[PDB]
This record gives structure tokens, C-alpha cells and sequence, in this order.
């Protein structure tokens, strides 16, 4: 539930007094909808009827798309990846 | 025949439309958008009620539709026969640019050309892998 | 603010603002790029900072080719399942 | 045969999907999968990293080929055999040849043994007698022999051969030109016609040319997308 930025602070109180500090911390670009597909196994021959099973939440609607890798290798990918689109996201949060 | 003059380079100037949003000056968008503006309004029949017809000399075939909804994509037909002996015909309204369009490729007859060339290279195998020192050289003239 | 009771009751008054926006909206591909005149087939999806499917509508779709000349226009449009798919033939006679 | 491998999209019974998909006989190299989900409850999801998969013989013909040419231009197409099965055996190729070229060769047919992980190739000097596709069918078939390199040349069994169908295009030779004409035609809710006239010249490549009608109108193009953006309340100095 943690933005790659976590603001915490910690205070108290002295009476008519006050403390608190507080640091931003770095988190990693997880999100929650986990999902992991596999084909059994790799390397064959032209097995066709060949298998993927995946896993993720037990009720969704969803999409896949299995292409070549030459062009993986050749050309400079569009980073489509949660990365990208939280960096896209807006007023994640405020500065003052 | 302001039209016959006048569609091709307005048709120039919106291809060369700035996504950005003005263009690379002001200058320019102010006499542009000027010339727009009344390019319009001595144009901008509103409706563009409109459906057209190709045929050729013995029964080509092609009706198409245009309306608003039709209106802002452009439409397209090859060709299937050798030289073009066609008809278009229309029903309805509306202000369209029609083109016709034909490429092909020309030899000249090698043996007795009045042109003499001459191409080379420095290297002609690499075998370093590649000696990237590489100029090209050609020698040309015309007899005729 | 307010807080009251037996002891004591303060009162006070600060400033906020709200905030209305979009979801974000992403599209993706099948390959970088093609053969001339195939099918270019591509998902349009669009979450808020929900991030759980919520439905949109699909205002506007279009494409745009260096002559600015619009070939694949859809309009009104809505995600199913958070998500809607759309392809395009192309021309086999393209200049890059 | 060759652009992708799939592209669609399912819903998910309580443990995921196993989408069952068949195998393209083109298994050329490796396979990258990616897909996305998403969830009323807690969100959407993507991978760590795409699912690569591969598939091969461990004894085939790769083929190197060119983009595109011109008829009269020659060329020489080139093809490594390649060898991963244990065995050091004969092998040879079939050619299928047809009119739309000719096919010179470099003077050595020779079957010959290779041994584990080894390659060797053959090439074919390549000039063009048609115009447009061009295709090229060849096969890779074991040899049989008991004094060879190293003891019999074993053979596997009937399905030793692997034939590979591959195409390109050619282009006219010469040197192109196009050449248009223009009609603004602007009817007023009635019907208009006009004949078409489109006469080439004589010398020209045979079935080079190629003709093509467009249809567009304009200035309606693009008033609406621009509007949005160009007004602003003006602030910093005055000239800007």
C-alpha cells in the first residue's frame, strides 16, 4: 500500500513543547494483484496443444500477448511496466 | 479556378499541421490562421451529404459514402487495369480533392547510352573484419 | 475544528483543497513494429488511484500518420472488463 | 508462420487460466510472454519478468537471406547446417528450383559428416526471373553410409528431414517515377462525373506501374484539437 516514498514522522510532547522528525523511505515498485504464468516445459519441439498456466486473483478478467524476442533484443523497448506507469501517476504527493 | 490553385496547398499547409500546438513562430500561425479563417468562409458548405461512384470504360466498380462521421478520415482505391480510362460520378453535396496517382519504373537501353559512369570503392574485400577505411569514388559524364 | 467537553471546548479554522481528476490511461501493443498493411492490434485500459477495475468511458480513440491524415477512429466507447481491444489494417504500401 | 505467438484475453476460475495454444512449425528462436490482470479487490498485475520460452531440433538448416532486390541484380543466398545431437553423421540438402530465378551453384555438392555441435554450410548464386514474392524451399535430410568419418552414419528415422519455405521480394529494376493529377470537385446536392484519363509512356518496365485514387477534401482537418490548447491567460514580460 506504500508508494516507492514513505513520509514518517515520529514526535511527542513536553508540555508546551512538541518534537518530530521525520524521513522519506524508499520502497520497491510492488503492487498487489499477483500473477505468475509458467508454460511446462521449455525447449521442446513443436509440441503444439502446448500449456500456460497462470495464477491470480479468483475473480478477474484479463489479457495476454506472447510475441517474438529478436525485436526484444534489437530495438529500445518501451519500458511498460509498473514503473513507468506509477512514475505517470500524479500528485503522488506534495511537497509543502 | 482559385480552387484548382487553392486545394493542394491548403491540403500542404494542414499536412504540415504542429501537433505541439502553434508552430515554430507566431508570425506564421497569424497569417495562416488568417488565410484559414477565409479559405472557410468563402468555403464551409455545412452539410456534406455525399456518395460516390468510380466506373471504367466497361464496368469498374466502387460507391463510397461521406458524411460527418465519414468526414474527417481520407478514403483510398487501387487500381486493378493497365492505363486508366475511368469515370467518377457523384450524388449529394460537399467540397472533395479527388487524386489519381500512377507510378512505374523506366530502363534506358544500356547498350547505347549517352551517359558514361564509373563506380568504385578504396577496398573491395574487408578481411580485418571490416578496414573501415572506406571512400567511394565514381567517374561520370554525358555524351549527348 | 472543534473539541468539546466538562473541561474545555477550543475551536479553530484551517484551509484544504479538492481535488477532481482522470484515470490514467495506457495502451498496450502487441510488437514495436510490423509489416506493412498486417493488423496493428492494441488494449486501451484506464484506472484511478484505485487501481481496482472501475468502468470508464472510451471518449475517443483515433490514429495518426505523418501525412496527419486520420485512419482508425473509434467513438464511444466503454471498458467491459476494464479494458478495450482494438486493431487496424494497415497499407502493405507504406513509406516508413 | 511468423509474427507473433498470441494475443488475447480470459477470465480467471479461482486459480488462473491454462490457456492451451498450438506450436508453430516456425520454432526459429526464443518466445517472450507478458500479460496483465486485474481485480475488483485489490488491483491490478504484471510480471517479474516475461516468460521466455524456446523450442528446436538440435540438427536443422538456418538460412541467410536479404532483405529485398531487383530482378537483374544477382546475389548468393547462404544456409549453415547446424549440428547439436551427440552423433557425427552425413548429411545433405534438396533444392526445390523454379522459373521466377536461376540458381548457380559453387561447383561442391558434397555431403558431408558432422559431428556434435558442429556446422557447416551451403550457398547459391541467386539471380531473379520474376517480379514481387519470391519464395525458396529447401531441406536438410540425413545420408546413410557405414564407413564414413566415424562408423555408420545413423539415420534416426523417417521424420530425419526437415524442409524450410522462406520468402522476400524483388523490385523493378530501373529508375521510378510517379505523376499525378488533382480535382477539387465541390457539388452542390446534385450529381456531378467526370472521365479519367491516365496514358504512360512506351518504354517503360512491364507491370512496374501501379495506380491508386485518393479522396479527401480538407481544412476541415484539424480545427478542434487545436483550439483546446491555444488560449492562456498571458503572464511574465510583456513582449512574450
Amino acid at each position: 500500500d506504500l508508494a516507492p516514498g514513505a513520509e514518517l514522522i515520529v514526535y511527542c510532547i513536553l508540555d508546551l513543547e512538541l518534537i518530530a522528525d521525520t524521513i522519506s523511505l524508499d520502497i520497491e515498485k510492488c503492487f498487489q494483484n499477483q500473477v505468475s504464468l509458467s508454460f511446462s516445459d521449455d525447449l521442446g519441439p513443436t509440441a503444439s496443444n502446448v500449456s500456460l498456466n497462470l495464477s491470480a486473483a479468483p475473480g478477474s478478467l484479463c489479457g495476454v500477448k506472447v510475441i517474438d524476442s529478436s525485436l526484444l533484443l534489437i530495438n529500445p523497448y518501451e519500458s511498460l511496466s509498473a514503473s513507468g506507469v506509477y512514475y505517470s501517476i500524479p500528485y503522488l504527493s506534495l511537497f509543502g | 479556378d482559385d480552387l484548382t490553385y487553392m486545394a493542394q496547398i491548403s491540403v500542404w499547409l494542414i499536412q504540415q499541421q504542429n501537433s505541439y500546438g502553434g508552430f515554430r513562430s507566431t508570425q506564421d500561425t497569424v497569417v495562416a490562421l488568417q488565410a484559414l479563417a477565409f479559405y472557410a468562409q468563402l468555403l464551409f458548405k455545412s452539410n456534406a451529404h455525399h456518395n460516390v461512384f468510380l466506373r471504367s470504360e466497361y464496368g469498374d466498380v466502387g460507391q463510397l459514402n461521406l458524411s460527418e462521421h465519414n468526414r474527417l478520415v481520407v478514403q483510398r482505391l487501387q487500381l486493378p487495369e493497365v492505363s486508366g480510362n475511368y469515370s467518377i460520378s457523384i450524388n449529394g453535396t460537399g467540397c472533395c480533392l479527388v487524386q489519381s496517382t500512377i507510378r512505374y519504373n523506366i530502363p534506358v537501353p544500356k547498350e547505347n547510352s549517352a551517359f558514361y559512369v564509373a563506380a568504385d570503392s578504396v577496398s573491395k574485400n574487408c578481411l580485418n573484419g571490416v578496414a573501415y577505411t572506406i571512400t567511394i569514388t565514381v567517374s561520370v559524364s554525358y555524351r549527348g | 475544528l472543534s473539541v468539546s467537553g466538562g473541561g474545555e471546548d477550543i475551536k479553530d479554522r484551517k484551509a484544504v483543497v479538492i481535488a477532481p481528476l482522470n484515470t490514467i490511461c495506457l495502451i498496450q501493443m502487441d510488437k514495436p513494429v510490423y509489416k506493412p498493411g498486417c493488423k496493428v492490434r492494441f488494449r486501451l485500459i484506464s484506472l484511478n488511484t484505485m487501481l481496482l477495475p472501475i468502468s470508464e468511458k472510451y471518449t475517443a480513440v483515433y490514429l495518426e500518420d505523418p501525412s496527419g491524415s486520420r485512419i482508425a477512429q473509434w467513438q464511444n466507447q466503454e471498458s467491459v472488463g476494464g479494458v478495450v481491444q482494438l486493431e487496424f489494417p494497415l497499407i502493405s504500401d507504406a513509406a516508413p | 508462420f511468423s509474427e507473433t505467438f498470441l494475443w488475447r484475453l480470459v477470465s480467471v476460475d479461482s486459480e488462473g487460466q491454462n490457456t492451451i495454444t498450438e506450436t508453430v512449425p516456425d520454432t526459429i528462436t526464443k518466445w517472450q510472454g507478458s500479460m496483465f490482470c486485474v481485480s475488483e479487490k485489490e488491483g491490478f498485475g504484471i510480471t517479474k519478468y516475461s516468460a521466455n520460452f524456446t523450442s528446436f531440433l538440435p540438427f536443422f538448416v538456418e538460412l541467410s537471406l536479404p532483405y529485398s532486390l531487383t530482378r537483374e541484380e544477382i546475389l548468393v543466398m547462404k544456409a549453415f547446417v547446424s549440428n547439436y545431437l551427440e552423433e557425427c553423421i552425413k548429411i545433405i540438402v534438396t533444392l526445390q528450383p523454379s522459373a521466377d530465378f536461376e540458381v548457380i551453384p559453387q561447383d561442391v555438392k558434397q555431403d558431408q559428416c558432422i559431428c556434435s555441435g558442429g556446422r557447416s554450410s551451403y550457398s547459391w548464386n541467386i539471380i531473379a526471373s520474376s517480379l514481387g514474392r519470391i519464395s525458396f524451399i529447401v531441406s536438410a535430410e540425413t545420408t546413410h553410409i557405414g564407413a564414413s568419418c566415424d562408423g555408420p552414419s545413423d539415420q534416426s528415422q523417417s521424420t530425419r528431414k526437415d524442409t524450410v519455405i522462406q520468402t522476400i521480394l524483388v523490385q523493378p529494376e530501373g529508375i521510378r517515377k510517379e505523376e499525378t493529377s488533382s480535382n477539387l470537385v465541390c457539388v452542390e446536392d446534385s450529381n456531378v462525373e467526370m472521365p479519367i484519363n491516365l496514358t504512360l509512356p512506351e518504354n517503360i518496365v512491364q507491370g512496374s506501374a501501379s495506380a491508386f485514387v485518393t479522396f479527401v477534401g480538407d481544412v476541415l482537418g484539424l480545427p478542434l484539437s487545436n483550439l483546446q490548447n491555444l488560449l492562456q491567460m498571458p503572464y511574465g514580460c510583456g513582449e512574450q
